[PDB]
């Protein structure tokens, strides 16, 4: 069989630059690698075949190189919506494999985490939980500090970090810290404060409610 | 133009078997290969094998011999996969690809195939509004959320307001712990349409085919 | 006095080309190559040789010995080693008759294309002909096509459409009527043998001196045209890559004795023919040595003629060879290799050696598989024939003819693969064994080699004796019970042949096996004694 080798699993571009894609296979191809695109979410799209040629319906911003055993996947203008994950295919040998997968994360600058604390609601309480969230929506890079304040104290079990992937409008990463607790304990404390620690300044945002009845 | 309509996700036991189906149209069906791509979670592409529609001629893979069936039939041009001793493994993402005889490239693919391979109990998510507080100072932009909570398998739909709009709406990946998964939404839409007009999220669970409407309220 | 003792052959090289010529033929060209690449490429080198040091070799010497020791025919031999087994002489020459229906139609093919190559733009080329259908999509034309299930290749179009008009037929069942260019194709051939063969071994003898030494010339302009050809070092890799696992498998070491057995054909009377006309005293263990190692050798150049020119065609397509060679049989050469060497400068040149070279790799074959034949009727009837040659070769060549008419269809080329497949080898396998088992265990091995010792005057070595004894009889047996249990289900050309085929096949292979228990019976059933004394009688051979 024929082993296609991507040996980087992440690359980093920004908006704009000229980011180009390898792929190592096992023996000789000629002219024989096909280039897909996998937008998260969504079917690998079909892009580069045969090395060069490009396939219908894609832009003129992508194009394919090579001829051997390496070849390489350019993009000249990335756009938002180029953000996916490229993959890399053998079309010679029975049978035609993958490669490992590149993920295309897109640099900016960096932007502050909107946070936002919310209160359990009354359906939830009635059901007998209370779940306090803290949503972080558009700030960049990914590496960004949470931490929980039931009552000012520093609240660390039942705390759930959700990374979402980066968007393909503003490249912004958005996550959710979620604070899950009892009913019994919500009505034995009141102001719940959430904070984000990150790169864009020194200062955690702090966020704070209360529970009488808001 | 050519559309390749799969079949909905799948809960099976494992042990058991499981057919998924391949609708194709916009094209001669019997002018091109019929494959079928296997996606593990987090993992790379990987090719099953290819049918013949005019004859059946299935060309599997060594590593799927006697793991994967293909057959075609042609009077409805639709192309299945069934699946024998289901593992763990085998709880992954599925796609029906057509591709050409020469060159084999994978030009038009389906929109896969969600199959979760577990014996736990099909578990309706608990759809709670995670509404803002009465007490918050309302600026040009108000965040809302809905919190879906405890349900199996991975097969979700979160909407809001039937579509419209959803320009600013921020999905959170779901999470698995002791055998049940929990996830929340939010959508950041201006003050001047709130509360003044209706905004309601829909929380739909295909595999155990329940849908709960809740409505934000302040 | 009147004929007396037998004639004798014109030079000792003529004998050498001549055996050579017998021996060497299209399946050396393309068989060999196909079997050698897929079971485990060059690592087949390993069982090959064996199955020929301990299989093909000392069946081909054994036959030779015999034949230049007893000057007897396929019949008349047996009168005077064991009568009993006299039918096995009878048996050949229907087995013959069966081959001669479609070896030489496939030699019509190539002459059809030979006569059809003069053009200055060749007819497989180009789509614009009288036979191509709406799928036709040929080269010289847009770049990016992506080829359909149903588009066909201007090469596969002519080959189907034309020269077989394979698709106005739809199989055993319906194959008629009868392509007359591929019958006057085929009524040259017995032509160019029947002044090739009606005057005996010098006129064969003669036209060997062609029919067997141009294949290396027009395998050596193919060689090393294919070589300097860009990108053919992948039918070299696909040709020579050692995957030494699939030796474990007990099915190689079958394909491989199958393999040097049917491209050495021993026990088949050709040798005993062409061994019956030479001096007593000459030598003829250096003789069958070197005639098979010449066999073997150029099945091995071959296999470099064909792969470098089917690298040149994996590269200009897309690699991984074995796709582009998949189908082994008369597609390989006639379509396959024809499409790739139309894209070579002066392609009317090394079209036309192409398939004069595979007219002249049948003639001489073909030649010989008469010869045989003729050489047993002729012993066994003499006086009451003998008194012209021409007209009991005029006999069998027009018999072989109308033999060929029901091979001259439209489905003809299905035909060819039943009587290719069913008949000829399990029979064959079983005269072979049987012959073997009778020189070496009822004539004794030990007066075999009193026979060999008066021959060349030394005995034969014990290896050739324990060669003969066991190994060469369970060589036999092995490929025997290797067939009888996996007989194969076949296709051809998209169409699978029906459930009931074997049984007409196996009609077809023993329809010519039941006269050798039946003369058994004609035999022992004939001379009165009792059954132990009749038996006795009828092992023994003449005394005087
Ligand atoms: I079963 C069988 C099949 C093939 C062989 C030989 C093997 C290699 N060398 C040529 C071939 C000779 O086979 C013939 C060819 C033409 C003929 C013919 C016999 O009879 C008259 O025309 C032997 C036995």
């Amino acid at each position: 069989d024929i082993v296609m080798t991507q040996s980087h699993k992440f690359m980093s571009t920004s908006v704009g630059d000229r980011v180009s894609i390898t792929c190592k296979a096992s023996q000789d191809v000629s002219t024989a690698v096909a280039w897909y695109q996998q937008k998260p979410g969504q079917s690998p799209k079909l892009l580069i075949y045969s090395a060069s040629y490009r396939y219908t319906g894609v832009p003129d911003r992508f194009t394919g190189s090579g001829s051997g055993t390496d070849f390489t996947f350019t993009i000249s203008s990335v756009q938002a919506e180029d953000l996916a994950v490229y993959y890399c295919q053998q079309h010679y040998s029975i049978p035609r494999t993958f490669g490992g997968g590149t993920k295309l994360e897109i640099k900016r600058a960096d932007a502050a985490p909107t946070v936002s604390i919310f209160p359990p609601s009354s359906e939830q309480l009635t059901s007998g939980g209370a779940s306090v969230v803290c949503f972080l929506n558009n700030f960049y890079p990914k590496d960004i500090n949470v931490k929980w304040k039931i009552d000012g104290s520093e609240r660390q079990n039942g705390v759930l970090n959700s990374w979402t992937d980066q968007d393909s409008k503003d490249s912004t990463y958005s996550m959710s810290s979620t604070l899950t607790l009892t009913k019994d304990e919500y009505e034995r404390h009141n102001s719940y404060t959430c904070e984000a620690t990150h790169k864009t300044s020194t200062s955690p945002i702090v966020k704070s409610f209360n529970r009488n009845e808001c | 133009e050519v559309q390749l309509q799969q079949s909905g996700p799948e809960l099976v036991k494992p042990g058991a078997s499981v057919k998924i189906s391949c609708k194709a149209s916009g094209y001669t069906f019997t002018d091109y290969y019929m494959n079928w791509v296997k996606q593990s979670h987090g993992k790379s592409l990987e090719w099953i094998g290819n049918i013949n529609p005019n004859n059946g001629g299935t060309s599997y893979n060594q590593k799927f011999k006697g793991k994967a069936t293909l057959t075609v039939d042609k009077s409805s041009t639709t192309a299945y996969m069934e699946l024998r001793s289901l593992t763990s493994e085998d709880s992954a993402v599925y796609y029906c690809t057509r591709s050409p005889v020469r060159p084999y490239y994978f030009d038009y693919w389906g929109q896969g195939t969600t199959l979760t391979v577990s014996s736990a109990k099909t578990t309706p998510p608990s759809v709670y509004p995670l509404a803002p507080g009465c007490g918050d100072t309302t600026g040009s932009s108000v965040t809302l959320g809905c919190l879906v909570k405890g349900y199996f398998p991975e097969s979700v739909t979160v909407t809001w307001n039937s579509g419209s709009l959803s320009s600013s709406v921020h999905t959170f990946p779901a999470l698995l712990q002791s055998g049940l998964y929990t996830m929340s939404s939010s959508v950041t839409v201006p003050s001047s349409t709130w509360p003044s007009q209706t905004v309601t999220c829909s929380v739909a669970h295909p595999a155990s085919s329940t849908t709960v409407d809740k409505k934000l309220e302040p | 006095g009147s004929q007396g003792e037998r004639e004798t052959w014109g030079k000792k090289v003529d004998f050498l080309l001549s055996v050579i010529g017998y021996a060497v033929d299209l399946g050396n060209v393309w068989r060999f190559p196909y079997i050698c690449a897929q079971n485990g490429g060059g690592a087949f080198l390993l069982p090959y040789t064996i199955m020929a040091i301990f299989g093909g070799i000392p069946l081909f010497y054994m036959e030779l010995a015999l034949g230049q020791y007893h000057r007897n025919g396929c019949i008349s031999i047996w009168r005077k080693i064991c009568p009993i087994f006299k039918g096995i002489g009878y048996a050949i020459c229907i087995i013959a008759f069966y081959i001669a229906s479609y070896y030489n139609t496939i030699m019509a093919w190539a002459l059809y294309y030979l006569i059809s190559s003069f053009t200055d733009q060749l007819p497989w080329t180009s789509c614009k002909n009288s036979w191509n259908t709406g799928n036709c999509t040929n080269y010289f034309s847009e770049d990016n096509i992506t080829w359909t299930l149903h588009s066909t290749s201007p090469a596969e179009e002519f080959y189907t459409r034309h020269v077989l008009q394979i698709h106005r037929s739809k199989g055993l069942q319906d194959l008629g009527g009868i392509s007359w260019q591929l019958a006057l194709c085929i009524m040259l051939i017995f032509t160019v043998i029947y002044f090739s063969i009606w005057k005996g071994v010098k006129t064969s003898g003669k036209v060997v001196w062609v029919t067997a030494t141009f294949p290396y010339i027009a395998l050596s302009v193919l060689l090393v045209r294919g070589a300097t050809l860009p990108g053919a070092w992948r039918g070299v890799l696909f040709y020579l890559k050692p995957n030494w696992q699939k030796l474990l498998e007990t099915g190689v070491w079958i394909d491989a004795a199958a393999q040097i057995f049917f491209s050495l054909g021993p026990g088949f009377g050709v040798l005993l023919a062409f061994a019956s006309y030479n001096k007593f005293n000459n030598n003829c263990y250096q003789d069958a040595l070197v005639t098979s190692v010449v066999n073997c050798m150029t099945s091995f150049v071959s296999g470099f003629v064909i792969f470098t020119v089917l690298g040149y065609m994996a590269e200009m397509r897309n690699e991984d060879v074995s796709e582009v060679a998949k189908d082994a049989g008369p597609s390989l050469l006639f379509i396959t290799y024809a499409e790739a060497i139309a894209n070579m400068p002066a392609s009317t040149f090394f079209a036309i050696i192409f398939f004069l070279m595979l007219i002249t790799l049948g003639l001489d074959s073909t030649f010989a598989g008469l010869e045989g034949v003729i050489t047993a009727v002729l012993d066994e009837f003499p006086h009451v024939w003998a008194k012209r040659r021409e007209r009991f070769v005029l006999a069998v060549v027009i018999t072989c003819f109308f033999g060929s008419l029901v091979t001259l269809t439209f489905g003809g080329a299905y035909v060819v693969k039943l009587l290719e497949e069913y008949a000829t080898g399990p029979a064959v396998l079983t005269v072979a064994l049987i012959e073997a088992v009778a020189v070496s265990w009822f004539y004794g091995i030990t007066q075999f080699c009193r026979d060999v010792k008066e021959m060349l005057g030394f005995s034969p070595g014990w290896f050739w004796r324990i060669c003969w004894v066991a190994i060469s009889p369970l060589f036999l047996l092995f490929i025997i019970a290797s067939f009888l249990m996996s007989p194969p289900q076949l296709r051809l050309f998209q169409y699978n042949y029906p459930y009931w085929s074997i049984i007409l096949g196996y009609a077809i292979g023993t329809s010519s096996f039941i006269c050798i228990p039946t003369y058994i019976a004609y035999r022992l059933i004939i001379t009165p004694g009792t059954f132990k004394e009749r038996i006795i009688k009828s092992i023994t051979p003449e005394t005087p």
